[PDB]
RNA sequence: CCCGGCGAGGGGAGUGAAAAAGAACCUGAAACCGUGUACGUACAAGCAGUGGGAGCACGCUUAGGCGUGUGACUGCGUACC
RNA sequence: UGUAACGGGGCUAAACCAUGCACCGAAGCUGCGGCAGCGACGCUUAUGCGUUGUUGGGUAGGGGAGCGUUCUGUAAGCCUGCGAAGGUGUGCUGUGAGGCAUGCUGGAGGUAUCAGAAGUGCGAAUGCUGACAUAAGUAACGAUAAAGCGGGUGAAAAGCCC
């Protein structure tokens, strides 16, 4: 069976968390959450708590044995950007986009 | 200086194409504590080669 | 005689030239104004 | 449009497209170029053109079995049902009755029926002798309508 | 019904052997381009390589008109400024010959992808002797 | 066995049991054509060519559908000039099948 | 009277970029770009209707010259020869014989050398 | 009820006709960004298509040298206003 | 800048002159199928049809015939919770603008026909508003007065507390 688990809004580019999501797709939960846990990168310590409430969620609501379990999804989606403005010099402005991420990781036994 | 033409997606992806991570392979098992760690690095409890060698 | 069964004789409503939409129509882009001088602007044109 | 005459930036220096009016109809909450006022729709009709009319009308109701003559018709009580009686007798539903004189009762009668109208001979209109399926017209109101279409 | 077309997968390619001794360099050339791209065969398909292998020996005798082999030059650049390089057709023939029938062939052969590979079916051959007798080469006279 | 003939304004190389589209042909459908001038006929070997036509030599063919064949598209389009249109086009086409080649 | 065009602007643009499936980069994504895709492809493919039917001739020729000269005449001759001959059989058809009936085109030549003889 | 910082966020449960209405909440287009599969792509030069066209994948028809996707190779080809 | 004064290869003809016959070669000409404009005449004109000659590149521009959008009447009609509008596919059809049918989405409206009226069609105006790309995970993080360690709080401490 497949659980989900996500982060939305998380404060990260999609860009800085892919780089991370990427290390851990299609692996054995423990290897993933090993390589997460090396792994120094904001994005990793996000990425970990949603495997790892992906994990509860498949154990605790889904009857799972966490021994079985394999990334078998994980993407990050593009969240809202915060929108803001940064004086620069001679009276000019520019716009400084904070950039957010939907997070969604799915662990299944098959 | 700036571009002329708008770099397209694809150019985006190669630029990148070297981008990605590289996990860490090299984790070993602490034979006294059983705790993971980097490699010539002590564990979080503080052993290391199965020696307690910091008491934190 | 309904209606919805009246229509006027033929010729007698030709329909109005609209300007400025589009190459089928034949009358787009300059409308039939040609190209520049006095006579090709808004309020354009000479005195009698 | 609300607001006012300044220009909204410099004509020239700035890179941005030369503006003149925060009204611009160009502009969002700009001014609509051709505006509308009111207007006044109606048509001049000849006088003859208008009688010509009601008569072609009249002669295809009488060709299309759809005008029908009788000496009289009334109600006897301002009851909206004695008229929906009379009618179904007479196998008329929808139905503009025309009569000599305006008669009260019968106009009182026929308000609440949305397929009936009644009217004297003096206010007859070209739509209303189209839009019904049959046309009742009293004897007096023809002689009257003939009167007045010379 | 749509016209035939050759297909890579069942094309048939023979295999031939040529003496360039005393041949005239570009009327070789032609007969060489022509059966390397398939010209001689009714199968043949613009989009296609139905053409032949044809070793050349010998290129170290092949033939020149009028005096050409003191005077034709061969140009080449090497892409760094200034350097605009020849050779004649003698010094050629004594620094590699092979290159001789091989630049000739080539410039008659079509410009691009299949015109590339259409020149590697050509084995050519300073001298009397190749190493594909496994490949049974059939004598051409051309 | 394969024979020649010409039908539409264009030649054809055809065999028995062969359906084989051809421009409009005002004949109904479940009707036989012949065509009753035939280029050539080859069969194993034998090889008859005609000079025009081979002698006694008849295509017979069934009508089997008349049709429209899918549309194409027309564009003219003259750059600065202000000028463009399209127009969509169908083919009317006849299917036969060849029921006999008689040489 | 106020008319909205939402409806109609989308359906004209989808009708393009619909046409536009398989072009590269914005040529299939972005309306503007898609649209001048779409003409240039109906330009060329008018073009190349009339060359189309230069290019298999084209072919057929190659390929009859290839055959005419395996039987020891060139197509020029060859088709003089039936020309005289009183054969009719176009390029199209000669060309198939080439390939699939070598046995009915070595006929077909010795009927163009027999016309010239 | 569960993971989480007595978080943000999420997974269940339940309400509801519907949560393919969850509060950024009717419908939910487009640009723009991803995950997955099919096909192509690391000897190859240009408005990126079009004409020819192998091969692969997927449906046919129960075969028939057909639909769909892809597009090696090849002719032609310098966007719009 | 580099062969660079046959487009190239190459050619002693694959050059030049003369004669001849062949062939290639265009959207020209023919052949087959089809549409329309203008004529003409027919089997027979209530006006289109059927034959039949011919014509059919086009900017500015003139002329002619249409599609579709919104609103009024027709309409207390007709379709629609057994699924309207809109969104997204597909099939068929029209010369085209378009039309109709239908799968999915959606969840309350739509509107034949013939007329009537226009805020009626967008790719450009350094157009207007909003949204989102690009450069790019690049520059930068604001005085070069400067930090180091122990302990604490805390989910986390170079930066907070001692
Ligand atoms: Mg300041
Ligand atoms: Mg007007
Ligand atoms: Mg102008
Ligand atoms: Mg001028
Ligand atoms: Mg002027
Ligand atoms: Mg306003
Ligand atoms: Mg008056
Ligand atoms: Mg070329
Ligand atoms: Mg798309
Ligand atoms: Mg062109
Ligand atoms: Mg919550
Ligand atoms: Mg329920
Ligand atoms: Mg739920
Ligand atoms: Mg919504
Ligand atoms: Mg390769
Ligand atoms: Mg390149
Ligand atoms: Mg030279
Ligand atoms: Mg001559
Ligand atoms: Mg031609
Ligand atoms: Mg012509
Ligand atoms: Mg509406
Ligand atoms: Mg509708
Ligand atoms: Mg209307
Ligand atoms: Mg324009
Ligand atoms: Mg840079
Ligand atoms: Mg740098
Ligand atoms: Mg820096
Ligand atoms: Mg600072
Ligand atoms: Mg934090």
């Amino acid at each position: 069976m497949e659980t989900i688990a996500k982060h939305r809004h998380a404060r990260s580019s999609a860009q800085k968390v892919r780089l991370v999501a990427d290390l851990i797709r299609g692996k054995k939960v423990s290897q993933a959450l090993d390589i997460l846990t090396y792994t120094n990168k904001k994005a990793a310590v996000l990425v970990k708590k949603v495997l790892e409430s992906a994990i509860a969620n498949a154990e605790h609501n889904d009857g799972a044995d966490i021994d079985d379990l394999k990334v078998t999804k994980i993407f990050v989606d593009e969240g809202p950007s915060m929108k803001r403005i940064m004086p620069r010099a001679k009276g000019r402005a520019d716009r400084i986009l904070k950039r957010t991420s939907h997070i969604t990781v799915v662990v299944s036994d098959r | 200086a700036v571009q002329q033409n708008k770099p397209t997606r694809s150019k985006r992806g190669m630029r990148r194409s070297h981008d990605a991570l590289t996990a860490v392979t090299s984790l070993s098992v602490d034979k006294t504590s059983g705790e993971k760690h980097l490699r010539h690095h002590i564990t979080a409890d503080g052993y290391y080669r199965g020696r307690k060698v910091i008491a934190k | 005689m309904r209606l919805n069964t009246l229509s006027p004789a033929e010729g007698s409503k030709k329909a109005g030239k609209r300007l400025g939409r589009g190459i089928g129509s034949g009358l787009g882009k300059t409308g039939g104004r040609g190209h520049k001088g006095q006579k090709s602007r808004s309020g354009g044109g000479v005195r009698r | 449009v609300t607001g006012s005459g300044k220009k909204p930036w410099r004509q020239k220096g700035t890179g941005r497209a030369r503006s003149g009016s925060i009204k611009s109809p160009i502009w969002r909450s700009g001014g609509v170029t051709f505006a509308a006022r009111p207007q006044d729709h109606s048509q001049k009709v000849n006088k003859k053109m208008y009688r010509g009319a009601l008569k072609s009308i009249l002669s295809e109701l009488v060709r299309q079995d759809r005008l029908i003559v009788v000496e009289k018709f009334s109600v006897e009580a301002p009851k909206t049902k004695l008229l929906a009686q009379k009618l179904k007798d007479m196998a008329l539903e929808d139905v503009l009755i025309i009569t000599g004189e305006l008669d009260e009762n019968l106009f009182l009668a026929a308000r609440n029926l949305h397929k009936v109208d009644v009217r004297d001979a003096t206010g007859i209109d070209p739509v209303s002798l189209i839009a019904f399926d049959k046309v009742v017209m009293t004897a007096d109101a023809v002689k009257q309508v003939e009167e007045m279409l010379a | 019904m749509k016209t035939f077309t050759a297909k890579p997968e069942t094309v048939k390619r023979d295999w031939y052997v040529v003496d360039a001794t005393g041949k005239t360099l570009g009327r070789l050339a032609t007969e060489l381009a022509r059966r390397l791209r398939g010209k001689h065969k009714a199968e043949y398909t613009p989009h296609v390589d139905t053409g032949d292998y044809i070793i050349v020996l010998n290129a170290d005798k092949v033939a020149v008109t009028g005096n050409k082999r003191t005077d034709k030059v061969y140009y080449h650049h090497t892409g760094h400024i200034g350097g605009i390089k020849q050779a004649t057709f003698e010094e050629m023939i004594a620094r590699r010959p092979e290159r001789v029938i091989e630049i000739a062939v080539k410039g008659m052969l079509p410009k691009g992808p299949l015109g590339r590979a259409m020149f590697r079916k050509l084995k050519v051959y300073a001298g009397n002797e190749h190493n594909h007798a496994a490949q049974q080469p059939q004598v051409l006279d051309i | 066995m394969y024979a020649v003939f010409q039908s539409g304004g264009k030649q054809h190389r055809v065999s028995e049991g062969q359906t084989v589209r051809l421009e409009k042909l005002d004949i109904a459908t479940g009707e036989t054509v012949e065509f009753a001038e035939v280029l050539m006929i080859a069969n194993g070997e034998e090889v008859k060519i005609g000079v025009p036509f081979v002698d006694g030599g008849v295509i017979k063919a069934e009508v089997v559908a008349h049709g429209r064949g899918e549309k194409v598209k027309i564009v003219k389009f003259r750059r600065r000039k202000h000028y463009r249109k399209q127009q969509g086009h169908r083919q009317w086409f006849t299917d036969v099948k060849i029921t006999g080649i008689s040489a | 009277a106020r008319v909205k065009r939402g409806v109609i602007a989308r359906a004209r643009h989808k009708k393009i970029l619909k046409q536009a499936k398989g072009y590269y980069g914005a040529r299939s994504r972005v309306y503007r770009v898609a649209f001048q895709a779409v003409i240039k492809a109906g330009q060329y493919a008018y073009r190349d209707r009339r060359q189309r039917k230069r290019q298999f001739r084209q072919l057929w020729i190659a390929r009859i010259n290839a055959a005419a000269r395996q039987n020891g005449i060139s197509y020029s001759k060859f088709i003089n020869g039936l020309k005289k001959a009183s054969v009719e059989i176009d390029r199209k058809i000669l060309a198939d014989i080439a390939v699939f009936d070598k046995v009915a085109f070595t006929a077909l030549v010795e009927k163009a050398k027999a016309a010239l003889a």
